[PDB]
Parts: structure tokens; C-alpha cells; sequence
RNA sequence: UGAACCAGUACCGUGAGGGAAAGGUGAAAAGAACCCCGAGAGGGGAGUGAAAUAGCACCUGAAACCGUGUGCCUACAAGAAGUUCGAGCCCGUUAAUGGGUGAGAGCGUGCCUUUUGUAGAAUGAACCGGCGAGUUACGUUAUGAUGCGAGGUUAAGUUGA
RNA sequence: GUUCGGCAGUCAGACUGCGAGUGCUAAGAUCCGUAGUCGAAAGGGAAACAGCCCAGACCAACAGCUAAGGUCCCAAAAUAU
RNA sequence: UCAAUGGUAGGAGAGCGUUCUUAACCGCAAUGAAGGUAUACCGUGAGGAGUGCUGGAGCGUUAAGAAGUGAGAAUGCCGG
């Protein structure tokens, strides 16, 4: 009676790659599903402690369909803990620079904060203009919708 | 009749520590911080008598929408699919079918494909 | 000044950590025996080996 | 290989499985059948199954027993809170070889 | 036939939880190392330790003359004893006692 | 009994006064000859005794405290220090749906008096053990129990253990 | 429900509306009547919340269904129509 | 079978455990009483015994009576 569940995971773990990109694709119809295969939530194999961290590839991450004037009123923010220790990166700036915190912050945003969360989430593959690198492995690409 | 029994205080003392085993450090190296720390423990092991219940259920639900958006469906469309569908309401063995069930899981879901039709 | 809570011993002890002591080298059996450090004198009034009370 | 809700669990057996269910009027080890079996059920054969005729768990029913009494006391206002209840539970090993499928 | 090399000590106020800063170099190395250590130790308390360690040796010939020169240092430890209390005077009435630290102290040497 | 013990002792205070602490070796000291370490004590062998963890404050020996060894885990972690599940490891039991772990992950404001409401920056508690608080004397009322019943009832006292 | 008999404690509460009063028709302000709530009633919802809403817990349980409220991720259900 | 089982101050009922009880009832005890210790049993609870070990003299039953009688917590006390 007592042990009809089933981690299946917990020690034989997958790990399976994926190019994932649109060059376009807008910031949290990407992210909430990039984090859900992050987590490995859409794999059939859920555990609170599965490690089904998804390697999560992106390329080519210039552009998010940007609704609005979020380009100059999205603004971010940071704090030093040197007192008064405002620092902005701001909205349409840094986009063009790095956009590499401008998605995967979101995406800890997106991520249980936790040490799992921090984990894979701390294990994104992320890349803004490029062709990557190391496709020694096999990457697969997923979809376009937001499903 | 100026009377003890201090070794039965002492083995209430006894039974409390030998039950209170097991926690952080100072705790069976003292008394009453140990009270509490068996009995916060099934207070809320009371309540996971019924939030793994809540829980287990949402491992149950949620790999077999995870299976099911595998097959690109959706976990209310489905259930949907199963009160439209047979005598099976069967909820969490239909959870259980996580392992290697083609057959169960996707022509369980055609039952349902069938049920929505 | 006067501490608010009690040391857990633990930390009273990740507190003695480092007070530990240090080995002094000395030098072993000489002849067999008996010893000096390195830049000592020997109980035989040896340093450099040479005989000083 | 078959699916059985005795109780109000539901309940995948393997044609061998050894399982666990409270209490049933056995009373010692008299190997006998529940029919309530809906599924072929971890199959690998014929598949549908909305309601099973015919494929009933013939029961080699085993033991029943006394769980393990876990305890209670409850609820913490401040104040006195109060007192204890706690039990086991008359549990049921039973071997489930000879589903008919 | 045993090692059993064991000597021990009681009733010296030493300060055990400064010899247990001594017993840390002590507890891995021959006994040549203890002694050498030992002899040149600027602790007060590590002296005397040749009591039990010159009485430990003194038992493995006391009734054993094993392995003398091989002899390397199974185990020690130094425990606190009743240590005995003196009411000190301080301040207006203050006067706080004193606890003068007893001491067991016990060495095993063995082979290997 | 303050006081089982050289107690009204020690001790405080000039005084009037106050006022402590503490019993147990072993049957019998048969109290550890000797030998060795050690300045000595103390130890260690020997032997003693039914027993030496029994060695002079010595039956029995927790408890806080300090340890020494031990299987597991932890040096990307910000918890009333928990559960519940559980990777993984180790071990095998008032023989038992075994235990010791526990990474990780979910959810989780200590206990007491008072208050309208305290998680508390409201108190209070260093800890551990011991002590430590709703009685009885007589009376009334209520409720039952028993006995006999318009009749129940002996008080004080006397006898007697 | 009454009656009779013991045995109590409670005197000082808030809060939410709703209707009053006083107050700058200021107030988590007072002071009434009125219902609830807490107190003395967990769980869920609203980020934590004694008072609001829902829903009153003997217990087991690896059952389902549902209240409000939710269904892009944390954090479960609708990238629902 | 049906219905009930949040619950503080409140009130009612019931039971556990300690000690002494000449009572008896009736045993244990050196092959080991009590007491201690580990213990992966049982009992709705309080609680109860089993085993391993210390330990070397009183203790347990049952049932009933009688109680300085059920211990955290107070600048509780004393001792460590």
C-alpha cells in the first residue's frame, strides 16, 4: 500500500541539450517555458529533488517582440551594499550591449529560488549574437509558440 | 508519608528524553526545547497526513499533465475528456502510469480524444 | 560587554579552532641522542658542535 | 498485471505482487477473489478496460496485522492546549498472484 | 600477551583544557617524538607528563619489555578531576571562588 | 531536633542575637608485603579479598560539564533548527512493512503569566537534580450510599487491649 | 421549555459591516443598538493577517468531489473559448 | 444502522501512577530483589512489562483502605 509512488529519477537522471531561440521572441512567453524545461516540469518525471536540468541553449538573443516603449521604461535597477547604493541598468540600454541578464534575471524570476533553482538556473546556456560553440554534443531545437 | 517516587518522575523524565531522540545537538542535552521539538514535528506531521496527500497529489496531476503536454494536452481538457469519458474516473493510478505506458497512456488519452468526441 | 545568550559549545569550540599549539622541529637522535633544535644548543653544551655549558 | 480499488484505493497488482490493504473479513488466510477489478492494467496485451469482467484478483490473502501506533496530541493555543490520542492500524499483507490476465 | 601500555595521574592542577592543547601533538607520533616534543615543550604542563609516560614505558617493562624502542602512542587523554574550589576575596563583598584543575592523565603506547 | 556527624559547632556581628555543611568501604582491614616508574605524591605490576570500577570523603551510581574513539553528512550556505518525502551511504533489530543516517526538496513565528490582541523589542526562566504549595479540627448545607423507619438516636462518661 | 437543587465564573472586550451619537460627519478614536467574527475555532483565500471572505478539525488513509478564490513561472489547474 | 466527537476560564463523569498499608491472596529473590543502563515491544493516554548489562538486598504482586500523593516554569530554594 504504502510506496505506490515513484521518483524514477532521483538517481538516473537525463540530460538531454537544446537549442532554443527565436531571434524575436517575447521575454516572458519565452521564459516560462524555457524555465519549464529547465526544470524539466514538461518531462513525465517529476521529483521536488529530480535534477531534470534541461541544457537550455539559447543563440541569436537580440530581440524580444517589445511591446510598448519597454525599451525606455522597463528600467532595472540594483542596489550595492554601500549605502545609497542605487545602480541602474536601464530599459532599452545594455540590450544592445548584453542581453544575457536581461533574459536569464527574468528567468530567476521565472525559477523556484531555491538551491535546485539557483542550480540549473545557474546552469542557462546563453548566447546573443552567435553560431554558439561545442555542438561536440547534440543539440536539439524546441519549439516557437508559447504553447 | 512524606513520600517521593522521584525514579517515576524521573522515568516520566526518561520516557519523554528516550521518545524525544534524535534532533539538532544541545537539544537531548537538554530538557524542554525537545517538548516541542517532537510536537511541532506531528503537529505539522498531523498536517502532512494530509499535504503529502496535497502534495503527492500535485506529483500525480502534474507529471500526467507533463505526459499529457507531451502529447500536447491539457490536464482540464483531459479530465474533461474523463467524466465525457467511461466507468474509469480512475484519478492516480492514471497518475501512475509516469512508467513506459504508450499503450495506457496515449490510448487512455484516445479514450478520451473519443470521449471529447 | 556582558554577552546576551549562551555559547553553544560547538561554536565555543569553532571559537578554539585555531588557539591550538604549534610542534617546535627538534632534532632527533643524534648520536643516539640526546636532542637540541636547529639553532639550539644541545643538553651536552653542543651548538655547532662544540661543547658550551 | 491489473488494476483493484478494494477500498477506496485504487491499486495496480502484478500477477505476484505482495501488497498491503486494511482490513477485510478473512480472518486467518483464506486465499479467496475481489471482483471490483477495473483494468487489463499494466497490460502489454488487449487494452480499453472501462469496466473488467472476468479478470478479478483471485486473493491469496495472507495476514492481517497492527501498523504502527503513531500519536497524537493537538492543536496549540497558548493556554493549556490538550491531549493525546494516537493509534495503528489493522493493516493487511496479502499476495496478489492469478490475475486472469 | 598484551600492549596494554597504560599509565595515569591524578591530583596535579594542570589546567586539562591547556593539556589538551599538549595531548594534540602528542596522540599520532613514536614516542621519541613525544619525548622529544616533551622535553622541549615551553609548557609548564608538559613535563610531568614523563610521569605517565616514563611509568607507561616503565609498565611495558614493568611486566612486558615489548617492542621499547618501537613503541608509538596508542591513545592518551586528560580528564578534569574534582577540581577544587578556593573562595577568593574580590572587591566589596565580591569574592568569587577558584577551581583548582584535577587531572587524570592516561597514555597507552603500542606497536604499528 | 538548628543539630543522626564532638551543634548551638564552625562562622557572622562589639553586643543583644543569628546560624551553617557533612552518615554508609569491605563480612572481617583481612588497608594493597614486595617489585618498578616517579623529587615526592600518585601510578603500575604483584598479591589482598566473593569481588580493587572495592583502595580509605570507600555501597549504588544518573544529571548538567568535559572527553576519547566510532558509521554517515557538511567548507555556494543566510533554518524556532522542524516535519514529510527522499537520492545516496552505513549497519543488521523487545524479528520487526528494520535501524542509523541524511544531501536535496515542500511547508512550517519556542514555552509560560497577563491581555482585546503578544511570535515578540511584555514578563520570566543559565542548566541539571532534590525539595517545594488546596489540608485537616469543629459546624452547616447539598448530593448520594447504607441502616432502620413516625421511630430514629446515645452524647459525655463507664467497662475494656 | 418550565420548576427545584447544587456548582460556577463572567463585569474591561475588541474588530468587521449596518443604523445612531460625539469629534475636523479626523481616526486602527470614543459611546450606543444591531448581526457576525475572534477571543475561545484550525484549513484555504487575499505576500505574511485574531477580527474580512469561505469553510467548523475524533483518527487513519498514496481516495474522489468541491467552497470562496484561482489556472504565463515560482506555485497546481485555461499561453481556454 | 443512524446521529455526534474545535474547545479556554467553567461544570460533570471515569481511569492511571507513587508510598504506606500486620491484614490476606502469594509469590520472588544470589541461578541475583530493589535501583541504574541500552532496548528496533505493547497500551487511546497516563502507563506496562521482555531482554542485555551494573548491582548485591529487599521487592513485587492482586484487591481494598489510608495519604505530607502525582513537577518546569515563582528573581522559587539548596547542591553541582
Amino acid at each position: 500500500m504504502m510506496k505506490t509512488t515513484f521518483m524514477a529519477n532521483a538517481q538516473n537522471v537525463d540530460r538531454k541539450w537544446y537549442v532554443v531561440d527565436a531571434t524575436d521572441v517575447p521575454l516572458g512567453r519565452l521564459s516560462a517555458v524555457v524555465a519549464s524545461v529547465l526544470r524539466g516540469k514538461n518531462k513525465p518525471t517529476y521529483t521536488p529533488h529530480a535534477d531534470t536540468g534541461d541544457f537550455v541553449i539559447v543563440v541569436n538573443a537580440e530581440k524580444i517582440k517589445l511591446t510598448g516603449k519597454k525599451a525606455t521604461d522597463k528600467v532595472y535597477y540594483s542596489h550595492s551594499l554601500h549605502p545609497g547604493g542605487l545602480k541602474s541598468v536601464t530599459a532599452g540600454e545594455l540590450r544592445e550591449k548584453n542581453a544575457v541578464r536581461l533574459i536569464e534575471k527574468s528567468v530567476k524570476g521565472m525559477l523556484p529560488h531555491n538551491t535546485l533553482g539557483r542550480a540549473q538556473g545557474m546552469k542557462l546556456k546563453v548566447f546573443v549574437g552567435a553560431e554558439h560553440t561545442h555542438t561536440a554534443q547534440k543539440p536539439e531545437v524546441l519549439d516557437i509558440t508559447g504553447l | 508519608a512524606r513520600v517521593k517516587g522521584s525514579v517515576a518522575t524521573r522515568k516520566r523524565r526518561k520516557r519523554i528524553l528516550k521518545l524525544a531522540k534524535g534532533y539538532y545537538g544541545a537539544k537531548h542535552r537538554l530538557f524542554k526545547t525537545a517538548k516541542e521539538q517532537v510536537m511541532n514535528s506531528y503537529y505539522y506531521a498531523f498536517r502532512d497526513r494530509r499535504q503529502k496527500k496535497r502534495d503527492f497529489r500535485k506529483l500525480w496531476i502534474a507529471r500526467i499533465n507533463a505526459a499529457a503536454r507531451m502529447n500536447g494536452l491539457s490536464y482540464s481538457k483531459l479530465m474533461h475528456g474523463l467524466k465525457l469519458a467511461d466507468i474509469e474516473v480512475n484519478r492516480k493510478m492514471l497518475a501512475d502510469i509516469a512508467i513506459a505506458d504508450a499503450a495506457a497512456f496515449t490510448a487512455l488519452a484516445e479514450e478520451a480524444k473519443k470521449a471529447l468526441a | 560587554a556582558v554577552p546576551a545568550r549562551h555559547t553553544s559549545s560547538a561554536k565555543k569550540n569553532r571559537r578554539r579552532t585555531h588557539y591550538k599549539l604549534t610542534a617546535p622541529t627538534v632534532t632527533f637522535d643524534e648520536t643516539t641522542g640526546d636532542y637540541r633544535h636547529s639553532h639550539r644548543v644541545s643538553l651536552k653544551g653542543y651548538y655547532k658542535g662544540r661543547k658550551v655549558r | 498485471y491489473a488494476i483493484i480499488k478494494t477500498g477506496g484505493k485504487q491499486v495496480k497488482v502484478e500477477e505476484g505482487s505482495v501488497i498491503y490493504v486494511e482490513k477485510l473479513n478473512v480472518e486467518a488466510g483464506q486465499t479467496v477473489t475481489f471482483d471490483e477489478v477495473i483494468f487489463v492494467g499494466g497490460e502489454t496485451t488487449k487494452v480499453g478496460a472501462p469496466l473488467v469482467e472476468g479478470a478479478t484478483v483471485v486473493g491469496e490473502v495472507e495476514k492481517h496485522g497492527k501498523q504502527k501506533k503513531v500519536v497524537t496530541f493537538q492543536y496549540k493555543p497558548k493556554k493549556h492546549s490538550h491531549r493525546k490520542q494516537g493509534h495503528r492500524q489493522p493493516y493487511t499483507k496479502v499476495v496478489i498472484k492469478s490475475v486472469n490476465a | 600477551e598484551i600492549t596494554s601500555a597504560k599509565a595515569t595521574a591524578k591530583t596535579v592542577r594542570v589546567s586539562p583544557r591547556k593539556t589538551r592543547l599538549v595531548i594534540d601533538l602528542i596522540r599520532g607520533k613514536r614516542v621519541a617524538d613525544a619525548i622529544a616534543i616533551l622535553k622541549f615543550t615551553p609548557t609548564k604542563a608538559a613535563v610531568e607528563v614523563e610521569n605517565v609516560l616514563n611509568s607507561a614505558i616503565a609498565n611495558a617493562e614493568n611486566n612486558f619489555g615489548l617492542e621499547k624502542a618501537n613503541l608509538v602512542v596508542s591513545e592518551t587523554f586528560i580528564n578534569e578531576g574534582p577540581t577544587m574550589k578556593r573562595f577568593r576575596p574580590r572587591a566589596k563583598g565580591s569574592a568569587s571562588p577558584i577551581n583548582k584543575r584535577t587531572a587524570h592523565i592516561t597514555v597507552v603506547v603500542a606497536e604499528k
